[PDB]
C-alpha cells in the first residue's frame, strides 16, 4: 500500500491519496515521500492508531469506544418489534452520525453556547464544533469564541438533510414553528 | 605511508570493528564533508555483497591520503561483522549501526554535505513479488530527497542499485514513465541516479570479442585490480603489503577519471561561446587530458539533474555550467 | 467485585464477540454493532473502522476532529518530529506553548450526586442539556444507562437521545469538558 501510493504520486503529485495502514511505524514512510502533502487532505487512516485510541478513551470514560464507532458507520433507524426497551434506544444511537454543514446568517454575531442551544432546542441537532477562519477546529469553546460569517459547523444528527435545517434557519420566519420538518423552506 | 604489496591501494594494519564503530554522538562530532555514504540494507542472515569492491577503488593509490573521500557505511552490525574481515584494511572507513531510513542516522552523517550517497540492498532479491523488491531502495532515496536542512534537499547526489529495471520509474518524481521503455533510456539512469544490473549482460559478449576491453575497464574502474592481487587473495590471508620499494610506488601514476567544470580555470573561455572540439584539442596538448564526454544540465531556461553525453561531435556548443569527463595524469 | 471489573477486549473476528458475555441471545447473522457486548463497551472489533475510509473523503475535517478528541492533540507537528527518528522530545517549554492544555477532553458525569442530580429523579434529557451548557460549558453527547432496571452492572450507550427522553438517577452522561 505504501508502494501503491508512490506509484500514484510518481504519475501525478497534486492528488488526494487516502491510505489504510495497519501498523503505526509504517506511517512514517508515507510522511517522508516528497509529493505526499498533509495540506491537501492526504490522510493515512492508520488502524492501530485509532483502534487503540478508541479503546484508550474508554479507559477515561467507559463505553466511549462504541459511542464514536457508531457515529461513522452510516446507519438508519429500523426498529423491529422483536427488540426490547434497551435495544430500541441503542439502535436510535446507531443512526446518529457526524456531519459538516454551514450555519445560516441567523447564527452570525452570536456566542457558541447560545448557538448550540438553538441547534438542540429548536432544530434538534447536537452542535459539537465550529471551524474558525489556517482554519482552526475548535471543539466546544466557551462564550468568548463568536460565530463569524459562513462558519463550518460539526453536527451529530440522523441524516445530512436533517442538518440542512441549520442552513435554512431564519430568526424572522421560523421562530414560532414547533414542527421541525416545516423548516424545509429555503425562503426566509 | 602504508600500501598494498602491488602498490595499488592504501593499506592498513588489521583492526577490530570497535575501532571504526560510531554512534550518533561520535559521527556528528566528526566534521564530515565531501564524502561517501553507503546506505546499506541487510538482515543478519542475508548474503554478502562485498562492499570491499565499492570501497577498494575509492582507496586507489592515485589519490593522496588527504584527498581520499571518507566512507560511512550505515546498516546492521550482524551483517557488517562478516564483511569487516575484507573491509578492515581500508583507511577512513566508519561504520554506524541502524537502518538508513532513520533521519537521525543521516543527519549525524551530514548527508547534505555528501559527494555521493550510495544506496545498496543486500536482501534476498525475488522471493515474493516484483513490486516489493526495491521497497527499501526507493523509500531511502525518496526520504533523502524529501529532507530539508538548516546550516540542499533534492540537491543531495545519490545512486541507487536496483533488482528490477521497471522500478526505476519510482525514483524521480518529474518525468514521463513507460515500462515499455528500456532501462537505459529512462531519466534516472541517464542522469547517473540509477544503476541496474541488467546493463552488464552485454559484457559477456565483449569479453569474447575484445579480450583486452574487459581488462581495460578493470584498470580504469577498480583502480588497478591486477591478477597479482587475485592470486594473493585466493591464498586466503586477506590484503597485505607494508611500506614497499620506490620501484613499486612509482605505480601511482595511472589514469583515473575526473570531472572538470567549465566555470573557473583556463578552460572556462571555451564554455562561454566555443565548441567541444576546440576544448578537446587545447586540453590535450597542454595538460595531457582526453575529454570523454559531458555532464550537462537537463533544464536550461530549476532542478540540479545533469545527464551524460559520451563523445559528442566536433561542432557541439558548450555552456558555462557544463562538466567534462576526463582521464588525468595527476 | 468479580464480574464488576470493567474490561474491553480487542477482537480479530466479529463472530467471536458472542463468547464474551454469558447472558444474551446470540446469532452470527446479527452484525457486530447490534450485539450486547459491543453496545455496552465490553468489545471493540476492528471491522467498525471500515467506514472511516469513506468519511475521510467526504468530510476532510471529520477525521482530524476525532484525532484531536481521541489521541489528545496528535498534531501534524508531532508526526514530522517522530518521522525524523529521535522519538518524543521537549523539556519545560514556554507559557505560550503550555497555554495549549485547555482543549476539550471527554468525561462521564453520574447523575447521583452534585447539582445535576435533580434532573435524574424526574426530568428529561433536554432539560439537562440546556442547564449544563449555560452554567458549566458542557455538551451532553449521550447516556450510559443500566441494561437491567427492575442485577448485573452492564451499561449501554445512547448517543444523542431525543429532547423528551426520561432520565434515571443511576445514569451516566458523556460530556465534553473545559476542566
Ligand atoms: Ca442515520
Ligand atoms: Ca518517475
Ligand atoms: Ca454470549
Amino acid at each position: 500500500n505504501i508502494m501503491r501510493v508512490i506509484s500514484i504520486k510518481n504519475y501525478h503529485s497534486d492528488i488526494k491519496v487516502i491510505v489504510q495502514l495497519l501498523q503505526y511505524h509504517n506511517k512514517a514512510y508515507l510522511l517522508n515521500i516528497p509529493s505526499w502533502d498533509w495540506k491537501r487532505g492526504d490522510d493515512a487512516v492508520c488502524v492501530a492508531e485509532l483502534k487503540l485510541g478508541f479503546i484508550a478513551q474508554s479507559c477515561l470514560a467507559p463505553g466511549f469506544s462504541t459511542l464514536m464507532a457508531n457515529l461513522f458507520t452510516m446507519r438508519s433507524y429500523k426498529p423491529t418489534p422483536e427488540m426490547s426497551q434497551w435495544q430500541t434506544d441503542y439502535m436510535r444511537g446507531t443512526g446518529m452520525e457526524m456531519y459538516t454543514e454551514y450555519l445560516s446568517s441567523a447564527f452570525n454575531a452570536l456566542t457558541f453556547p447560545e448557538a448550540a442551544e438553538l441547534c438542540f432546542s429548536k432544530l434538534k441537532l447536537l452542535l459539537l464544533a465550529i471551524e474558525v477562519r489556517e482554519s482552526t477546529l475548535a471543539i466546544n469553546p466557551g462564550p468568548k469564541v463568536k460565530i463569524e460569517n459562513a462558519t463550518q459547523g460539526f453536527f451529530i444528527a440522523e441524516s445530512a438533510e436533517e442538518v440542512k435545517r441549520a442552513f435554512y434557519y431564519c430568526k424572522n420566519c421560523h421562530a414560532n414553528v414547533s414542527d421541525v420538518r416545516q423548516i424545509k423552506k429555503c425562503k426566509c | 605511508r602504508k600500501f598494498d604489496s602491488t602498490g595499488m591501494f592504501h593499506w592498513c594494519p588489521d583492526r577490530p570493528l570497535n575501532d571504526c564503530l560510531q554512534d550518533r554522538s561520535q559521527a556528528s562530532a566528526s566534521g564530515l564533508r565531501n564524502h561517501v555514504v553507503v546506505c546499506l540494507f541487510a538482515d543478519a542472515a542475508s548474503p554478502l555483497i562485498g562492499l570491499r569492491n565499492l570501497v577498494m577503488p575509492l582507496r586507489a593509490s592515485n589519490f593522496h591520503y588527504h584527498e581520499l573521500k571518507p566512507t560511512i557505511i550505515v546498516g546492521n552490525l550482524d551483517y557488517l561483522h562478516r564483511e569487516w574481515k575484507t573491509l578492515q584494511n581500508f583507511p577512513k572507513l566508519s561504520i554506524l549501526p541502524g537502518s538508513p531510513l532513520n533521519r537521525a542516522n543521516l543527519r549525524a552523517v551530514n548527508i547534505n554535505l555528501c559527494d555521493m550517497c550510495v544506496i545498496v540492498s543486500a536482501k534476498d532479491r525475488n522471493m515474493e513479488d516484483p513490486n516489493l523488491v526495491d521497497k527499501e531502495a526507493i523509500l531511502c532515496s525518496l526520504n533523502i530527497k524529501a529532507m530539508t536542512f538548516d546550516d540542499a534537499g533534492a540537491n543531495v547526489p545519490l545512486i541507487t542499485e536496483l533488482a528490477n529495471d521497471s522500478n526505476v520509474q519510482f525514483l524521480d518524481q518529474d518525468d514521463d514513465d513507460d515500462p515499455d521503455t528500456e532501462l537505459y533510456m529512462t531519466q534516472p539512469f541517464a542522469c547517473g541516479t540509477a544503476f541496474a544490473v541488467s546493463v552488464l549482460d552485454s559484457l559477456m559478449s565483449t569479453s569474447y570479442f575484445n579480450d583486452n576491453a574487459l581488462t581495460l575497464i578493470r584498470t580504469l574502474i577498480t583502480g588497478g585490480a591486477t591478477p597479482e592481487l587475485e592470486q594473493i587473495l585466493a591464498e586466503g590471508a586477506g590484503m597485505r603489503g607494508g611500506y614497499c620499494s620506490p620501484a613499486v610506488l612509482a605505480n601511482r601514476d595511472r589514469c583515473r577519471v575526473a570531472q572538470i567544470s567549465l566555470f573557473d580555470g583556463p578552460l572556462a573561455q571555451f564554455g562561454q561561446g566555443g565548441h567541444y572540439g576546440e576544448l578537446f584539442v587545447y586540453a590535450l596538448r597542454h595538460f595531457g587530458i582526453l575529454c570523454i564526454g559531458l555532464y550537462r544540465f537537463r533544464d536550461t531556461n530549476p532542478s540540479s539533474k545533469r545527464y551524460v553525453i559520451t563523445n559528442p561531435p566536433e561542432d557541439f556548443p558548450l555552456l558555462p555550467t557544463d562538466q567534462v569527463y576526463v582521464l588525468t595524469y595527476k
